[PDB]
């Protein structure tokens, strides 16, 4: 057998500017996927007018979601980091708050090491959904470091 | 494209020099896609029977369209200064 | 989206400038887009070249020869806003009729002066029943070569 | 090839060991040009007067954006003799510390 | 345990113009989420032609909408509210009818201070579903300042 | 309690030629909503280049859409009304046919007096289901006077 | 835009005026779109050294472009008569 | 100076030299370059008898 369970995933979130020392996400959604990451695609076909076929590179950014439970101390972290301009902050040839997310998936020991991107999009206030209860908040990061993978 | 196996996880793509005293310049631009479109022109000639005779062909100048992003106000500066250089290639 | 913080040295706030009065000038002038075009022309035939002479010789000369051959072109701006006021537009449109008129537009960090408007568009349009798309360019009349 | 007198940080002329002046080249000359343009304000120029930094109107006074005093830095940096651009420009603002750093890439 | 619920929480609307006083929102609808926004996205990603990545600023609304139960004083107010053109009052270097709203979510605390907007769309009439229960009333404001959170 | 309820809800639609003394609609349809009106879009938002927020007014109809039981004698007048052409009529400063709805929503009087508005689009032939039972059919107006509601 | 609070719930928003007579013309045309769209024109003069002196703007003039929907025949022809007035502003 | 022979699927354009050439870098093909050439015919193949 072969065990897929999420749980005991944490993650560290660790930031330029806004958390030097960075903050922990433990407390995940219940409805929301935790973790949802969108088809990476680094790679490229174009078809020759023989018919044949040719392989290439192209640009290929990792979409990382991750979703939190609404009012806990991860989702102020996170709207602390959505909440933070690039404009208010001092420049290098790195990326203008350059976090990285130190994710350790179940106690086996896979730890990826993300890094080299930004926050894109995120919920700026709760949304009370027709059952009454705040719906989990999802934050989508946006990376170009995908490399990092152990066991 | 390939034609050098450099084996470094660190090459700089795009580049600048300056020709004279050989620095960089604009090394913070983050560029996006470049185009060097090339030219010339032939010089049909339509003669008696039907037929064009192309003669000789001249070598237009080369341009380059780069789109780029440039993150800070002292790179703007720059290229504004490298419009104005009128006296370096 | 508090787009009252802007930074403190790239500031995002247009500044049109007037250069008799030094007085900002059409206020509450809400900007859409700005683009800044600056051209230039370089040579178009082969340059000659003297060659079999020595090194720094040919350089000072062919330094010559490029500042001989590239010509300026002057700045020009294109704003797209969206006047909320008559006012604001009635002093744009007499303005743009006064044949003497030199601003220096001040965008997010872009300080170009001696500016003379060339092109006004005001769109009207049944989707902004109140205030109006407006289209202004703007060509620099003369460089601002500094006065000793 | 631009030549300047030693001058000291009280912008007095600095004389030698044997009482001479030191006519400084290039590189030095440049540097000491920059930092003495940069040390004028607006308006002491009896043949320039539109040369000088903003000292009053555009830096020490409650001014809403700080672009106009980085482009009078810059033309101060700029009117020096062979300096042909400034790589970086830096307009820091600490508690009441207006911090300036130049990157200028004159040609010496 | 987290507390998501939503019960307890209200609306205080204050209109630059319209309602200088403001009014209150507490009867939310029972079909339609009481709130929803969408998601924010205060930032933005481009591939450079090297595979790298860059990240900048963009404009970013919040389109928050709120919905009401049918008839009640709440909806009656929030339709004088839409129904007021913005041509009918004088000019300041703000936003005609600048209008805020303060959310006091939850017993807790949470305190938002959402500013600097106007009110987008709503229903002018009052629709009556197949079942023969007249629908929910969702009107959407826009606005340009999300800060403000407490707790 | 609120009371949402439908039921004793009337239409009265006059037009300035057609029906001049105007009709009554009161028998609604049972599978489709009986009145069902396009979310109102009466103001507009647009984004300066510093990432503020600038709120004008735009044009906005409001879309009607009534339905009622396939054969009955509303269905017939409507029907009467979808089939007279604009151009068969005199001509005035006002529109071609202003035709107004006086909705009386419930006992509680609500009056909304929708007016300055034409028919747009309905069926000519009545459909017949799998069932075997005509469904009900659908008529939308549109209006540009949407102001007189009371209660 | 704003400038001027009518405080009337019956302002006409298009006038065509004839200047003389001072009367309303095609009072019934159903308006969609106007641009107002201004021109001018500059004297770029390269001079010697890199610079351009821009000598000079003219003023040249106006035009407006309307899009209507004419609803009436009578309205066509007055349009029509408009188009065909060569003695009236 | 630059004469070629350009063979498509089954013609035989003969005595061709390059016009314009065109090299597109974009960041969707890091590898390889997107290369668009034109071609024109210096002399018909008049049979030299």
């Amino acid at each position: 057998m072969i065990n897929v369970s999420g749980f005991g995933t944490g993650i560290v979130i660790v930031s330029a500017s806004s958390f030097p020392m960075g903050f922990s996400l433990s407390k995940f959604a219940d409805d929301e996927s935790p973790i949802s990451s969108k088809e990476l695609e680094p790679f490229g076909y174009e078809m020759l007018y023989d018919g044949g076929l040719f392989a290439f590179d192209k640009a290929a950014p990792l979409e990382v979601s991750v979703s939190v439970i609404a009012g806990s101390e991860d989702d102020i972290n996170l709207r602390i980091l959505l909440n933070s301009k690039k404009g208010s902050f001092r420049f290098l040839p790195g990326i203008i708050p350059d976090m990285t997310t130190l994710v350790a998936t179940l106690p086996d020991g896979g730890r990826t090491v993300l890094s080299n991107g930004t926050i894109i999009k995120g919920p700026a206030i709760d949304t009370i959904q027709n059952t009454g209860r705040r719906k989990g908040n999802t934050y989508t990061f946006v990376f170009g470091s995908y490399l990092g993978a152990q066991t | 494209m390939l034609g050098i196996f450099t084996s470094l996880l660190s090459s700089r793509s795009f580049s600048i020099v300056d020709q004279n005293t050989n620095q960089l310049v604009a090394a913070d631009l983050r560029i996006s896609r470049v185009n060097t479109r090339f030219s010339s022109v032939g010089q049909r000639h339509m003669l008696e029977d039907g037929k064009t005779k192309m003669d000789s062909r001249t070598i237009h100048p080369m341009e380059i369209i780069v789109e780029v992003f440039c993150p800070s106000i002292d790179v703007v500066d720059q290229i504004n200064q490298l419009l104005l250089d009128r006296d370096t290639l | 989206m508090n787009s009252f913080l802007k930074s403190i040295l790239n500031t995002p706030t247009l500044t049109i400038r007037d250069d008799v009065t030094k007085l900002p000038v059409w206020k509450s002038l809400q900007v859409k887009k700005v683009e800044i075009y600056s051209p230039a022309s370089v040579v178009s035939k082969p340059l000659a070249t003297k060659d079999q002479t020595e090194a720094q010789v040919y350089t000072e000369a062919l330094d010559i020869d490029v500042k001989n051959g590239k010509i300026i072109q002057p700045v020009r701006l294109r704003i797209n806003a969206i006047c909320p006021d008559l006012s604001t537009v009635e002093s744009i449109m007499n303005a743009f009729n006064d044949n003497t008129s030199t601003f220096a537009i001040t965008s997010k960090s872009i300080l170009a002066d001696k500016m003379a408007i060339m092109t006004l568009d005001v769109d009207q349009s049944p989707d902004m029943l109140n205030a109006a798309e407006i289209n202004m360019e703007f060509e620099q009349v003369e460089p601002p070569v500094l006065n000793e | 090839s631009t030549s300047t007198i030693r001058t000291g940080t009280n912008n007095d002329i600095l004389l030698d060991d044997n009482g001479n002046m030191v006519i400084l080249r290039d590189v030095e000359a440049c540097a000491q040009d920059v930092r003495a343009a940069m040390l004028m304000r607006t308006g002491e120029n009896i043949f320039d007067v539109n040369s000088g930094v903003g000292y009053f109107e555009y830096i020490f006074s409650p001014q809403k954006s700080y672009d106009d005093a980085r482009k009078s830095i810059a033309d101060a940096i700029l009117s020096s003799p062979d300096v042909t651009g400034i790589e970086q420009l830096d307009i820091d603002i600490t508690g009441e510390v207006f911090g300036v750093d130049a990157k200028v890439i004159t040609i010496h």
